Formats: structure tokens, C-alpha cells, sequence
């Protein structure tokens, strides 16, 4: 509660000393870890920002390019979603070491299975290959992204996790070591105290015997 | 291999990536995107949207924007990693900036 | 003695130690966690302790109903308190694994008239209503729980 | 050299003289001859030991910890017959040795010791374990007088640069060292690997010495500058631009 | 009388001592991190000192084998784990920023043979066997570990 | 004494109290935020705190004209310093409405020699310039301060 309850001795004092350092070491250790984690949590922010910029302008082109494929092709969308087997492009997961913290990141994995070919519209190929080719770039910005998303909110996370040990440091275990060590440092005065008394009244309890003596 | 992006929006947005190269049936014939219409309800797009939470094999989710707000509650509600979900503006709706989920998960951003 | 003449006191004797005893031991880590790796086992724990705390282990000696509190009226509204625990834990631990778990913030909303009249078993006055009112009261909220969990379950 | 030697089997009331004996010869040899006298005290713990035996030989009541009550003014005057004096060419010092108890800092012989003293040495157990030698830890020690001690006609121009430097580098350098534990090698940046190549080479060539390699205060400049040049010019912020230009080029 | 006699003892006594005490820093560090982040080296410090801290500075003195090590002995035991000491370290950091990076966990699956009979060499059992044999069976495992280094890089 | 020999000594020390501790009081959002999600009220306390801490507070005793400061300088140079805080207060919040406001950042580039002059008040050697000629010369500040403030509505 308030303090760790060791009786006060000598080795207390030792045992707390070292447990105080060991507190203040963590401290400072985690501290830094939080500090690299906000730095690093900022820095994705960063790139996610203009990431997030960069999306708007991608995929505006690509939405554009839609409209170019279907004013040549006419209406390709109604064969594209219902003629759908296989993919093209899958996401493998990857394990990104940050730091003591892994982060689980995207990578983008081109499968390599052919997409469809289709020319049964106005023959509108080459705006559906511009097409693909717009949003097959866009996927792989998305891919980026969902890297930063899909390892941002895993920092923030593990920030509010170190901060509250760290803070938990500095205002629970430490203050109650210190609260020991003052407790322990005075109670040993006090039995220093009580050794002085006694060894006084000896003293003069000797001094009258020497007295009686002469 | 690893894992597939599902989609959810409307019909130029999911052609647009289907032609990415991005989007396949499962082996129960089920497909990991939905096209949402006009006549589309809530429960249909949130029945969609948290069974690929419960999908093991998906992960990224790409949305649109206006979707986001249909169905906002179900954005939040989910904090976890595999689901990473990237909300995109539709061809019409205008560039998204607000509401975005991480962005608010972190309050010290403009 | 107590077999005599009670019987019921003694596990109850038992069950309030192990709830106080359990709280202690969560309150030094949850002091440091934030009360966020908790179960909903764990958490029916902490605050059943809480009722226990506030309501059974403080009186005020300078009232009319805390000045005397006969035995009967402190094993009565105890067992209350415990066969609240017993039912909340049972109502999790029956559906933690099911399609739907009971958690804290279930039961909490769906019974909070019986955790208020769980509160108010002190202040029964044993000079102005006897043994046989606050038997029949304590009884009552028992029946209520139970009803009360028959439509929560 | 004078060399007093008291033994732990000797008399241990001759051992609270031998102070006095080699402080008396100093005060002879400084202030009457005319010459500088270094005066070192070895094992003054052993010493305070010795007072409080003639302490109870004297059936006083022990003070604080065991200790005379007057080991304040007994120090003190061990101490302070020390320094330079007016209208005379030679001077004392002296560089008490102690043994702390525990390796407890308060411990009155040490905590009395050092309020009476100006600064301290400070030798560590880490850097004896690791095996340099000496092992002097720079960081927690500290050197009152050092401001008049060096600078331009008693040592080299840029004495009190260089040190100041070393000091801030060498801080750093444990710095981003206890960051490298933590975050790894590949997540530091060049600035940072620069304070570990110091910290290394600092450590390995300057307090790391040998008991028979004597080096001067110009060479030990010397190599202080050596470890500075291991910085582009803009990181030591706490050398002037006048005593970079005439120093740390070559 | 270590450099008239032995001329190896004395600085494989250095390196055990840095051995040690650097390990006792990075554990610090590791009861707090859990070796999210070390460097290939501070891995092959915590290894080895824990191959010292086992198999070397620990021996139970009432088995025939550890009743009393003879010290030619002792200096064999250290100068062989020494020696791979340096040469895992070596390793690791002539291969660093490389193609073929050898880490740790390569050395280990590569000669982990290697690793067994430095932890085995307690066994040798003086006095039952003789010197010139135990001297014989430490310059085995030393040539063996150059070639294992050798084939490895 | 104040009263009766300076009269607008007293609130000057307590807006400058004021002034510093908020200052301190900043720190954390500051090192948080980073002046960014920051209010322009503040921006102007933490400048305004800075303009304090080193232009007032400290003092060089190795100037000879920084070797002693008479008491008529001391609260001239804080007068001036607090009086342009409040004109820069008001010149944000009576404007902070809508449309066109004004920022600290419009208010330091608009009148960036008002906050020099206020920096090299304490350069007013008091052995060379007198008591009449030091008070003109901050009069005449206070003067171009506010006129510059005036521009700004």
C-alpha cells in the first residue's frame, strides 16, 4: 500500500537502494522506448497524410479512365463483376521489426494469374488497358497504405501501453520506494536514538560507582 | 496466397479494381466483394462488411466514403489489425479528408 | 455453535473472505493495467467486493438502524449478497462460450434495481421493524434475483 | 617520495599520528622550503576506524553510525592544513583515498570527507569488471578548482574545450548506447553511431591507460582531440570557433 | 607464474571477466525488452556467458569428474569456449552488411554439435583418464570448431 | 512604499507572475502539440514569457551598463514588456470573431522592430543616459508600441 513493509535494518536500506536504481533504470528505459515509438507513430502519420493526399489524386485518374473505357466500350461493367473466377494480385503478410515492438505490414504478391481479356464491347481494349493499369497501380498504393494503417493503430497501442507502465513508475512503485527508504532511514535513527541512551546512563552509572569508590 | 482485399462499393468502383486484377470467389462460391446499389439495405452491407471481419482469409477491406457513414457504427466498434479498412471517395462523392477512422485515432493530426 | 444454530453462516463465513481476499490481490495489478485485461469473472469479483465493502463491512453507529445490528440481520442480507455472486458468476461462466456472454455491463443495466435494494438491506431499523419483517424482506430479494435472472439467462 | 607506512598490525593509535607525522613533514617541506608538496593520504576509512577505538579508549559515547561526534572537526583538521599561503613560492595538496562501506556514498566517511572537500575522483566497479584500467568514471566526479587550474599559461590554450566536449560527447555516447538496447543498431542515425565510435574509442584510448604509461597534459590534449576530429566541426557545440580553427584541423 | 607456465591464462582471464560482466548489463536490458532488439554480437555475448555460467563456473564437487579440476585443465575448458568466443564474434561481424549474413542462428544449426561438446567437456573425468589425453581431447574440439567457422564462412 | 513612490509597480509584478507561470503551465501541451493546436493567446504568454526570461530577468554583471539597474529602470523595462503583452492580447481577442483576424505570427512580422526596441530596453546604460532621458526614451516605446498595435483594427 503505502510502503513495501520491510522491517527497517541496514539491509534494507541496501535492498531498497538497489530496488529505487532498478525502478529509475526501467523508467528511463521505457522512456526512451515511448520516445522512439511516438517519433516513429509521427513519422507514419506523416506518410499516411500524404498518402492520404497522394490516394485522392490516384484514384480521381482512375475513376477518370472508368469513364473513358465505358464511353468507347459502352457498358463493360455488368460482364466484369459477374465474370469473376480468380485474382491477379493477393496480399502476403509480413512481420516488420520496428523496434521492440513487430508490426504486422502488407506486401503486395503478384500471383500472376492472367486477368480477362475483353474485346466483346465496341472491341474497347485499349481503354480497359489503361484502365487496368490505372487501378492496378492504385491497388498497389492501397496496399501501401493499408501498411500504415495495418501498423498505425498497432503503435498507438503499444504506446498507451508503455506510457501507462511508465507513468505507473513514476507514480505508484517509485514514490513507495522512497516512502520505504524514509520510513527505514528514520526508524533506524530511532533505534541509534535509544542505543545513545543507554550507553550514556552506563556511562554514568559507571562514574558513580568510581565516585563511591574514593 | 496469404490473404485476399475485399471490396464493398458501388458499381464503377468495384468494376475499377476487378479489372485491378484484385478480387476472387471463395472455394464455397461465395465472393469477397459486394456491389452496393441504390436498393441496397444497411443490414446487407453490415451482414457483408462484418462477415469479412469473421473471414479469415480477407483483410484489407476497401470501401467507399459515403458507405463509411452507412454503416459507421460497424467501423468503430472493431478495433483489431487484420481487418485493415481504407475508405476511398466514390466517383461522384468528393474527396474524403473527415470521419476517417484513423485519423481520429489519432487526435494530434490537422 | 455455529452449526447449532445457523449452519448457512459458516461457507458464507468462507465465500466473503475469498471475495475480499480475490479483490486485494486483483487491486494491486489492476492499479498498474487500468482494469483492462480483466475477465468479466474477474470484474463480477471486484465489484461484488465493492458491494460487500460499502454496504456490509461499514455502519454508521449513530443511527437508528446501525446502532445494533442482530446477528440474524447480518447473515441474513450476507447470504443475499453471496447468492448474488454465485448467480452473477454463473451467469457468465454459462455463456462466456456461447453466442452471446453476460458480461459486466449487461447485468449491470439489466438488474440495477436489485444491486440498489441489495444496498438498502441496512437500513431495515430492527427496533421499529423485527425479525420477522426483515427475514420476509431479505427473502423478497432473493426471489427477485432470481426472477430477475431467469429473464437475464 | 616521503613514505609513511602503518600497517594493519601496527598500533592502531600510531595510525592516528601517521597522518599528523606526514602532514607535519609537508608543512616543513612546503612552507618552509619552498617547493610543492603532493600530499596522499591512503585508506582514510582505516584511519576513522583507529579514531573511534581511541574513542571508546576514552569511554565517550559513540556518535552518529559509531563515530565520534567530533570526526567532523578531526577531518577537517587532517584536511585543511592545506593550500597555498601569502608571500611564500610553495603550496600543499591533497588526494585522501577512502573506501566507501558498502559502497554507500552517505556513509559518514565519505558524506564527512566530502563536505569539507572540493569535488571528487570517484572510482567505479562497472569499468573495473569490464577490465579498463584506470577505472575512473568521468561522468560523477567533479573538479572544483579545474576552472583556475588550466587554461593558457599553466596548461594549453584549449585545455578547458576540450574537456567540456569530452564530457558532453562522453555523456551522449552512454546515452544513445542504453537507446541502442532498446530500439536496435538499424534503427540509430549517423550522429548517434558517431557518439558510439566515440564512446568506444574514448573508453579504449583515453581512460584506459596502463600503470607505467605516463602521459602529460599535452598528450592527453592531444588525444582528446583525436576522439573530437571523430565529429565534423558543427557537432561540438561546446568548443568556440576560434579554438576549432587553430585546433582541430590536423 | 601464469606467463612462465601457461602464457594463455592471462588473457583468456581478461576476456572472461568482460564476458561476464557485459552480460550482465545486456540481461538488464533483455528482462526488460525480451530481446525484441539486440545486436548479432550481445546475442553471441548472452550465449556463450551462459555456456560459461553452465558448463564452466558450475561443477558439482561430489562427482568424480568435478572433485577437483586440475588448473591445465581449468585453462583448457576456458581457452576452448574463448575460442569460439572470438570466433562466432568474428563471424558475425566480418559477414555483417553483406550478402550471406551469418547470424546466431546459423553458427547454432551449422555446428551445433560444436555447442555440446564445449558443454561435455566437465566430463573428461581427471585422474580416471589421464592428463595427455584430456590435452589431446580439448586440441580435438578446438580444430574442430576452426574447421566448422571455416566451412561456415 | 509602491504605492506611494511608483504606484503601477504592484500590478505589473502580479501580471508578470502571471505571465511566467503560465509559461510553465504551457508545457506540457507545448511539448504535446508542438505550438500547432495551439491558441494565438497562448502563442503571445509563451513568446511574451520568453521576451521575460531573457531580456528582464537576466541580467549581465559583466556590462557595464548592466552593473546595477535602478529601480525606475527595472519597472520601466517590465511596463513596457507587459504593456505590449496586453495590447497583443487584446489586438487577437477583439478580432478573433470571424473573417479577418489577427495571429501572433501577423502580430511579430507586422511590428517585428516593437519587439526588438522592447528587447534592447535593458541596453539603457543609466552612468551615460539619465532618469529623464531613459523614461522619454520608454515613453516613446510605449508610444510606437501601441500606434503599431493601432494599425492592426
Amino acid at each position: 500500500k503505502d510502503r513495501i513493509e520491510i522491517f527497517p535494518s541496514r539491509m534494507a536500506q541496501t535492498i531498497m537502494k538497489a530496488r529505487l536504481k532498478g525502478a529509475q533504470t526501467g523508467r528511463n528505459l521505457l522512456k526512451k522506448k515511448s520516445d522512439a515509438l511516438t517519433l516513429r507513430f509521427r513519422q507514419i502519420l506523416k506518410k499516411i497524410i500524404e498518402t492520404k493526399m497522394l490516394m485522392g489524386e490516384v484514384m480521381r485518374e482512375a475513376a477518370f479512365s472508368l469513364a473513358e473505357a465505358k464511353f468507347t466500350a459502352g457498358d463493360f461493367s455488368t460482364t466484369v463483376i459477374q465474370n469473376v473466377n480468380k485474382a491477379q494480385v493477393k496480399i502476403r503478410a509480413k512481420k516488420d521489426n520496428v523496434a521492440g515492438v513487430t508490426l504486422p505490414v502488407f506486401e503486395h504478391y503478384h500471383e500472376g494469374t492472367d486477368s480477362y481479356e475483353l474485346t466483346g464491347l465496341a472491341r474497347g481494349g485499349e481503354q480497359l488497358a489503361k484502365l487496368k493499369r490505372n487501378y492496378a497501380k492504385a491497388v498497389e498504393l492501397l496496399v501501401e497504405l493499408a501498411s500504415l494503417q495495418t501498423s498505425f493503430v498497432t503503435l498507438d497501442e503499444a504506446i498507451k501501453i508503455t506510457n501507462r507502465r511508465v507513468n505507473a513508475i513514476e507514480h505508484v512503485i517509485i514514490p513507495r520506494i522512497e516512502r520505504t527508504l524514509a520510513y527505514i532511514i528514520t526508524e533506524l535513527d530511532e533505534r541509534e536514538r535509544e542505543e545513545f541512551y543507554r550507553l550514556k546512563k552506563i556511562q554514568e552509572k559507571k562514574k558513580i560507582i568510581k565516585e563511591k569508590s574514593e | 496466397r496469404g490473404k485476399l482485399i475485399a471490396v464493398i462499393g458501388d458499381e464503377d468502383t468495384v468494376t475499377g479494381f476487378l479489372l485491378g486484377g484484385i478480387g476472387e470467389l471463395n472455394k464455397n462460391r461465395h465472393p469477397n466483394f459486394l456491389v452496393v446499389e441504390k436498393d441496397t439495405t444497411i443490414n446487407e452491407i453490415e451482414d457483408t462488411f462484418r462477415q469479412f471481419l469473421n473471414r479469415d482469409d480477407i483483410g484489407i477491406i476497401l470501401i467507399n466514403q459515403y458507405i463509411a457513414e452507412m454503416v459507421r457504427h460497424a467501423l468503430d466498434a472493431h478495433q483489431r489489425s487484420i481487418p485493415a479498412v481504407l475508405e476511398i471517395p466514390s466517383k461522384e462523392h468528393p474527396y474524403d479528408a473527415a470521419k476517417d477512422s484513423i485519423l481520429r485515432r489519432a487526435k494530434g493530426m490537422f | 455453535y455455529y452449526d447449532k444454530h445457523f449452519t448457512e453462516f459458516v461457507p458464507l463465513r468462507t465465500k466473503a473472505k475469498e471475495i475480499l481476499q480475490e479483490e486485494e490481490d486483483l487491486a494491486e495489478i489492476v492499479q498498474l493495467v487500468g482494469k483492462a485485461s480483466l475477465a468479466e469473472t474477474d470484474k463480477i469479483t471486484l465489484e461484488v467486493a465493492k458491494l460487500i465493502k460499502d454496504d456490509f463491512l461499514q455502519q454508521n453507529g449513530y443511527t437508528p438502524y446501525d446502532r445494533f445490528c442482530p446477528f440474524y440481520k447480518t447473515v441474513g442480507m450476507l447470504s443475499n449478497m453471496i447468492s448474488f455472486y454465485d448467480m452473477a458468476r454463473r451467469a457468465v461462466e454459462t455463456t462466456a462460450q456461447s453466442d452471446n456472454k453476460i458480461t459486466w455491463s449487461i447485468i449491470r443495466e439489466h438488474m440495477g434495481e436489485i444491486l440498489y435494494k441489495l444496498s438498502s438491506m441496512k437500513f431495515k431499523d430492527p427496533v421499529k421493524d423485527g425479525e420477522a419483517k426483515i427475514k420476509a424482506d431479505y427473502a423478497q430479494l432473493l426471489e427477485d434475483m432470481q426472477n430477475a435472472f431467469r429473464s437475464l439467462e | 617520495v616521503c613514505l609513511f607506512l602503518n600497517l594493519a598490525n601496527d598500533p592502531t593509535i600510531e595510525r592516528i599520528i601517521t597522518p599528523r607525522l606526514a602532514l607535519t613533514t609537508a608543512e616543513f617541506l612546503a612552507y618552509q622550503c619552498e617547493k610543492h608538496v603532493l600530499v596522499i593520504l591512503t585508506d582514510m576509512s582505516s584511519y576513522a576506524e583507529a579514531l573511534r577505538e581511541v574513542s571508546a579508549a576514552r569511554e565517550e559515547v559513540p556518535g552518529r553510525r559509531g563515530f565520534p561526534g567530533y570526526m567532523y572537526t578531526d577531518l577537517a583538521t587532517i584536511y585543511e592544513r592545506a593550500g597555498r599561503v601569502e608571500g611564500r613560492n610553495g603550496s600543499i595538496t591533497q588526494i585522501p583515498i577512502l573506501t566507501m562501506p558498502n559502497d554507500d556514498i552517505t556513509h559518514p566517511i565519505p558524506d564527512l570527507t566530502g563536505y569539507i572537500t572540493e569535488g571528487q575522483i570517484y572510482v567505479d566497479r562497472q569499468l573495473h569488471n569490464r577490465q579498463i584500467y584506470p577505472p575512473i568514471n568521468v561522468l560523477p566526479s567533479l573538479s572544483r578548482l579545474m576552472k583556475s587550474a588550466i587554461g593558457e599559461g599553466m596548461t594549453r590554450k584549449d585545455h578547458a574545450d576540450v574537456s567540456n566536449q569530452l564530457y558532453a560527447c562522453y555523456a551522449i555516447g552512454k546515452d544513445v548506447q542504453a537507446m541502442k538496447a532498446v530500439v536496435g543498431e538499424e534503427a540509430l542515425t549517423s550522429d548517434d553511431l558517431l557518439y558510439l565510435e566515440f564512446l568506444q574509442k574514448f573508453e579504449k584510448n583515453f581512460i584506459t591507460q596502463g600503470p607505467y604509461e605516463n602521459r602529460t597534459v599535452y598528450e592527453t590534449l592531444d588525444i582528446g582531440w583525436q576522439l573530437l576530429r571523430i565529429f565534423p566541426k558543427e557537432m561540438l557545440k561546446r568548443i568556440p570557433q576560434s579554438t576549432l580553427s587553430e585546433f582541430y584541423p590536423r
